[PDB]
């Protein structure tokens, strides 16, 4: 939604659709290859913005390489591994990712590298356009061949692996709940840290409060850290709800 | 030269406290540049983990070296304490026999109190 | 100071930033977590301090009377003692927060005449309790009673 064409060139595509046009048809491994045919003096922003989606474009490199990393073992990523559309969804978002940090490097996810000639985004983008080639095809079901499971066996010695918050956080009852058994509760009585939507790491106490979706029970700060570089276009659509749907519920500080 | 070593390496060590210190400080503005809506040159950055490990490995080096140096002392110490090399290895078997007999003493008796 | 200064002014000036924790964790926890490894694996009971080490020749209990289960409260005590002569009671009113304040002796000047006696303990009592240093406890007034009617005893004979 972000990229507004500066100007009509193959009208009749927005370029959303042009974009996972070419990046469906270039089957290229090379990041380079699929980047050259994007025209890419489409992609442009203003570099304030740019430079505040910095976060969300971490949790989108952060997961890319936990998901790769996570290949060769029931995990938290399993079902991605098959999915051939998000796989294409991930290989789109890490072109306009380079494209992004060819004109602002700051924008760029960082990965802490054990070596320093190194290219960790067109590693990725390699690894994944080797796993997706596995998927796109027609009622294929391929299981990932040994060079790809060696390769991301490399990968924790390549780089870091960091850790991720995974959002249902349960504290439901209707897991907890058996029939012929009920709960006695008491009011008040309730029988590391992030911000799920805005990927801001709070502290181990947080300072700053809270609302907790009442659904999945992710968690994000109250107010915006900052009004001025603030990406209204992804902070507007939290507003009223969450993303599952449930509603936002203020959460007390601790003060320990 | 465990002294001197030790001499060679309190420099080195304030060195790399001193770019430790400022490399945190570095890498901290880049981040808060970064995080705060700001400014900042990419630039020679010089990653702060290769000097805090850096830093472990200078503190390895003298803990290695004061714990050799303290280990020769105590020797040398308790080896004045305790000519021809026959006589030497004649006390030196007399003074193993007679420690293993007096610990053979101490466990053949408290055994013989109870069990 | 010498050999840390930067950190403290990089530190000192981005304090109040919403993004602060962020910032520290991001620059801070893969070196850390690299090295080293993942993290971790009714009456206020002063007075009855005071009741309970008293001499058995006090009798202490409370009032019958006045309010009770409320900020202050109130004593009658007694005095058994082959010593010491049968002698009027004595009243007592000890605030809420008892320490760092005084208690208050009810004075009763009424039963404190009638007899020569009597009149010689009130008088070398009330002496005495001049004489206390403040914030004095409740002892120190049983303590200072049972001084006076001694004194009351040897002056007469
Ligand atoms: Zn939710």
């Amino acid at each position: 939604s972000l990229l507004r064409p500066h100007f009509l060139n193959t009208p009749d595509k927005s370029p959303g659709d042009r974009l996972t046009e070419i990046c469906t048809k270039i089957t290229d491994v090379d990041i380079d290859k699929v980047m050259i045919n994007l025209k890419t003096e489409e992609f442009v922003l203003d570099m304030n913005t740019l430079q505040a989606l910095q976060q969300l474009l971490q949790w989108v490199g952060d997961f890319v390489l936990y998901l790769l990393a996570s290949l060769p073992n029931l995990r938290p990523g399993h079902s991605f591994l098959r999915d051939g559309t998000s796989l294409g969804m991930l290989r789109e978002l890490m072109v306009v990712i380079r494209i992004w940090g060819l004109l602002k490097p700051s924008c760029l996810p960082v990965y802490t590298a054990t070596s320093d000639t190194q290219d960790s985004m067109s590693l990725l983008f390699r690894l994944l356009t080797k796993l997706w080639i596995c998927c796109r095809d027609e009622g294929p079901a391929s299981e990932p061949d040994e060079a790809l499971v060696d390769e991301c066996c490399l990968l924790p010695s390549q780089l870091l692996i960091p850790s991720l918050d995974w959002l249902p956080a349960s504290d439901g009852l209707v897991s907890r709940l058996q029939p012929k058994q009920p709960l006695r509760l008491q009011f008040g009585r309730a029988p590391p840290k992030i911000d799920h939507l805005r990927r801001l790491h709070l502290g181990a106490c947080p300072t700053e409060e809270c609302k907790a979706c009442t659904r999945c029970g992710c968690v994000t700060m109250l107010k915006s850290p900052n009004r001025t570089t603030a990406v209204k276009q992804w902070e507007q659509r939290w507003i009223k709800n969450c993303l599952c749907g449930g509603l936002w519920w203020r959460v007390p500080l601790s003060y320990p | 030269d465990p002294v001197q070593r030790y001499k060679m390496l309190i420099p080195q060590l304030k060195e790399s406290l001193q770019t430790l210190m400022k490399v945190a400080a570095q890498n901290l503005i880049q981040n808060t540049n970064i995080d705060n809506g700001q400014k900042s040159s990419d630039g020679p950055i010089q990653r702060f983990d290769k000097c805090l490990e850096e830093f472990y490995a200078l503190c390895d080096q003298l803990e290695l070296c004061l714990r050799l140096a303290h280990e020769c002392l105590s020797q040398s110490c308790d080896s004045a304490k305790h000519l021809p090399y026959p006589q030497y290895l004649a006390v030196i078997k007399a003074q193993i026999s007679c420690a293993k007999d007096i610990h053979t003493a101490l466990l053949d008796c408290a055994n013989k109190v109870t069990g | 100071q010498y050999l840390c200064q930067p950190l403290l002014d990089a530190v000192l000036a981005n304090i109040r930033s919403p993004v602060f924790n962020h910032s520290l964790y991001r620059t801070f926890v893969p070196a850390m977590t690299a090295i080293h490894g993942p993290p971790i694996t009714s009456i206020p009971s002063v007075l009855q301090g005071e009741v309970a080490r008293l001499d058995p020749k006090f009798l202490v209990n409370l009032d019958p009377s006045h309010c009770s289960n409320n900020g202050t409260v109130h004593l009658i005590c007694k005095l058994d003692d082959k010593d010491l002569p049968s002698v009027p009671p004595l009243e007592l009113s000890v605030p809420a927060d008892y320490p760092a304040q005084s208690p208050l002796w009810i004075d009763r000047q009424w039963q404190y005449d009638a007899n020569p006696f009597l009149q010689s303990v009130h008088r070398c009592m009330t002496s005495r309790l001049l004489q206390l240093p403040d914030k004095h406890s409740v002892t120190a007034l049983l303590n200072t009673w049972a001084q006076s009617v001694h004194q009351a005893c040897l002056s007469a004979a």
